[PDB]
């Protein structure tokens, strides 16, 4: 009666017999920009169920030595559907999320993945080992797109900053003891009422195994952990010929 | 006093008590701020709260 | 007009975020309650399932017997304005006689506040800012002596003219504000209001400031935000022959009337540049300290 | 004079000793009454927990 | 403050909020000024008015 | 003035007149203390107390 839960949007409906209530991020679900926060002046289009639906974009294996993954919003999205193109021929763009990650496995298997959104994840290089030199990180490593990116240290997220303090924001768990998914809603998070979909990404999905992931010899190894995601009342502005980037 | 209302915190959740001796109101002091505050929009954002008796997972 | 059911029914557009949680007064620190022994079936406060995401909701009442205590500690002192308005060094500058520097009477300062580590990890413990603030200007000679000079002080916005000498034209300062002082004189002190074009400043941005391909060559754009550029400042000594001494001047910042949101990991490893949060890779080192086993101390 | 709450809303010297059950008045060997086919679910009397 | 009226705003159509400290008014502050605006004057000052919608030389 | 009560004698069985500019009570003068004595307390803690007419010891 909070295990089993059934999340419908759109054309898409999600069930999960083994769930572990559902997180709002900061307390508060998604809105359309109201007329006091808005500046621009051309009348919006919010195609509705056409893009505010679920889609499944990608699936990890889990592994007894992954060290953990994450993906940026809306980049994960701008090549996908009716959403993409939205985003692609609007120069503003805002919306909402409904993330649920699904990793099921048996009653004998155990390990613990934190999965937590993390608004303006930005990401930081080693460096050059020494420090002394000012590196950046590449196009593909701030927006990887639907495949995500591995993290190369996430102990300190590859962003000098401590994982353990992650729980500070919106998250949840996936101990495999427990339960087989995390459901997290998230509300536009910006400094502005809308923003543009391909410059600017508004937070990061990530998915780290905090309790490493074990079974003995003869149970099913291959563990994959799947990532669904709905836009929530989605809105356009700007309206011109399509751009990817 | 008639002054402007150009400060970062003109319609805040919070009201203050502050001093000013110029008609700019960022100009004035920090003063002292609205103890209020709301815990659960980071300890406790779950959509369907459960009690401290019961079994959180039933 | 509006006919078929579906347009009627929908919620497109509604505006009115609805919030789960709200904000109660709390200025003292909660009180603890009598409580007695509870040998009951069917409840249990010590049982949690952290896998939810929330916080446990057990208290002392609940786990221990305890006494009745009124509780009249403040939680004034922990607000942001207690926490922030406090004047910390977040710049300095030199304008030296001989040197490699700024030799020649005057100096541009990018006003950039993230130079510094104690007030920088500070700031940093929330995505967004909204603030106003008040900066102290403190000028003497490298050894901390008070020499009579006359300084310039000038703010440079966005597109107006940086001053490219001592005796630019740029000083006429008709339109800019600038501050005529003396270091025999007070600490010069003003304040400044929230600048941005945005509701407020960020101290991370995860985006590039520009469309277009973003190669090698440009990835030292990522993560820059021109809604934090406020400008530049300017200072030079005033005359059109050289200066006697050799000055600095340290720039301080008290903020006031404080608005933070999305509160975020505290930086754990040392800080290498202003624009970024890049970490020394082979110098990763633990959060805090360490001991040799799990069952000693 | 008791003023500290702990004190005042204590247990301490409860001299009634609380009892879960009392006697009933039984002269006779209990009857047995007319019973006829169930078919539920739910209710399930022969199963216990010894 | 019973002063002199010798400001070069004495008598505009636009109200100030002043501050001194003396028997001169021109000694006073700037203050605020009146939040009035006529774009007509240069930009619209024809005889004959034409409306948005209409053809403007009919 | 609407500060802060964060004074050493803030609760005092003697109250004080005091002046302050700033939101900090204990920023403010010591003024004057309230002239109330209880000398007894330790010149003559005793439990029975005894007249002055009477011989202490009967
Ligand atoms: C006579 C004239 O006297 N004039 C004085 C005077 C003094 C100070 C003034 O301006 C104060 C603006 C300050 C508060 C904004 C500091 N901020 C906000 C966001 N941000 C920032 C965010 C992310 N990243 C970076 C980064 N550097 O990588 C940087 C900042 O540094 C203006 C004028």
């Amino acid at each position: 009666s909070d295990r089993v839960a059934q999340l419908t949007i759109g054309n898409s409906t999600i069930t999960t017999q083994e769930a572990a209530n559902i997180i709002v991020g900061y307390g508060e679900w998604p809105s359309y920009c109201s007329d006091s926060d808005a500046t621009a002046v051309d009348k919006p289009t919010r195609p509705d169920v056409s893009v505010n639906r679920f889609y499944t974009l990608d699936t990890k294996l889990w592994e007894k030595s992954s060290k953990g993954w994450y993906w940026k919003f809306p980049d994960v999205l701008t090549e996908t559907g009716v959403f993409g193109q939205n985003a692609q021929f609007h120069y503003l763009y805002r919306s909402g999320f409904c993330i649920h990650v699904q990793c099921n496995a048996s009653k004998f298997h155990q390990g613990a993945l934190l999965v937590a959104v993390l608004p303006e994840y930005v990401i930081g290089t080693v460096a050059g080992g020494t420090g002394t030199e000012d590196t950046h990180p590449p196009y593909k490593q701030t927006q990887p797109g639907a495949d995500g990116f591995e993290l190369q240290h996430p102990y300190v997220l590859d962003a000098g900053i401590p994982i353990s303090q992650l729980t500070v924001c919106p998250h949840q768990w996936i101990n495999l003891r427990t339960n087989n998914c995390a459901t997290i809603i998230v509300p536009y998070i910006n400094a502005l009422p809308f923003d543009s979909a391909l410059n600017h990404c508004n937070f990061g999905l990530l998915v780290v195994p905090i309790s490493p992931l074990d079974y003995d010899q003869g149970a099913t190894p291959v563990i994959p952990i799947t990532i669904t995601l709905a836009p929530m009342c989605s809105e356009f502005a700007g309206l011109r010929q399509a751009v990817t980037q | 006093s008639h002054e402007n209302s150009n400060s970062a915190t003109e319609g805040s959740t919070i009201n203050y008590t502050t001093i000013n001796y110029y008609k700019d109101s960022y100009a004035a002091t920090a003063g002292k701020q609205s103890l209020k505050q709301d815990p659960d929009k980071f300890a406790n954002p779950v959509k369907d709260i459960f009690t401290e008796m019961a079994a959180p997972l039933k | 007009g509006d006919r078929v059911a579906d347009v009627i029914e929908s919620s497109i557009g509604d505006s009115v975020s609805r919030a789960l949680t709200h904000a109660l007064p709390a200025p003292t620190g909660q009180n603890t309650q009598v409580s007695s022994h509870r040998l009951d079936t069917g409840k249990v406060p010590a049982l949690q399932a952290a896998e939810i995401g929330a916080s446990s909701n057990a208290s002392d009442e609940s786990m221990i017997e305890t006494r009745c205590v009124l509780n009249s500690h403040s939680t004034a002192e922990t607000t942001l304005d207690s926490f922030f308005s406090r004047a910390g060094l977040v710049g300095e500058i030199d304008l030296p006689l001989e040197g490699t520097t700024n030799p020649n009477g005057y100096a541009n300062w990018d006003i950039d506040i993230t130079g510094y580590a104690q007030m920088r990890r500070k700031v940093e413990l929330f995505t967004y800012m909204r603030f106003d603030a008040e900066f102290t200007f403190v000028a003497c000679t490298p050894t901390g002596e008070v020499v009579p000079q006359l300084l310039q002080y000038m703010f440079v916005p966005p597109g107006a003219p940086k001053p490219d000498s001592r005796e630019s034209l740029a000083w006429q300062t008709a339109t800019n504000p600038s501050v005529f002082v003396k270091l025999s004189d007070p600490p010069a002190q003003v304040s400044v209001p929230f600048m941005s074009p945005a509701s407020a400043y960020q101290w991370f941005y995860d985006g590039y400031p520009t469309f277009g391909e973003h190669k090698q060559e440009k990835d030292l754009e990522y993560g820059a935000c021109p809604n934090n550029m406020m400008g530049t400042f300017s200072v030079r000594t005033v005359g059109t022959s050289k200066s006697k001494y050799p000055l600095v001047v340290r720039i301080y910042m008290r903020m006031k009337h404080v608005r933070a949101w999305i509160p975020r990991p505290m930086r754990n490893q040392n800080y290498l540049f202003k624009a970024n949060p890049n970490y020394a890779g082979n110098s990763i080192k633990p959060t805090g300290a360490s001991r040799t086993a799990i069952t000693t101390l």
